[PDB]
């Protein structure tokens, strides 16, 4: 039953009876690769 | 200060007991000392009452954190 501080007003002019909150976070992390390079047996191709 | 007023009042009052009208200068201090008296008072109980039960709470108005003025403020 999660909340994060509800976004809504506190006046309300009509009250509905859940409106339960939660917070999806973006961070960001750049993590990035390299190599992993095969080849494809189906119709010829390497160098995938 | 408000000797200066009640006894021109007081003696109109108790005149026609002992068959007598007070003098002009008697009933005129008497009508404006009272009202110096009570000129304090009308001046603090000067202000406008509370806004109607309808008014806006502005967009001016910087977070207010309310809508409606009712007799709310």
């Amino acid at each position: 039953i999660p909340s994060f501080q509800n976004p809504n007003d506190w006046v309300f002019p009509w009250l509905t009876q859940d409106t339960i909150q939660i917070a999806e976070f973006y961070e960001v992390v750049e993590k990035k690769e390299t190599a992993f390079i095969y080849q494809d047996p189906v119709t010829g191709e390497p160098v995938s | 200060s408000a000797v200066s007023a009640v006894f021109h009042n007081l003696a109109c009052r108790i005149a026609p007991d002992y068959a007598l009208e007070a003098t002009a200068k008697i009933i005129a201090t008497a009508k404006y000392g009272k009202e110096l008296l009570y000129k304090q008072t009308a001046i603090s109980r000067a202000k406008r009452a509370p806004y109607p039960s309808r008014m806006p709470t502005g967009s001016g108005n910087s977070f207010p954190n309310l809508n409606e003025w009712h007799y709310f403020p």
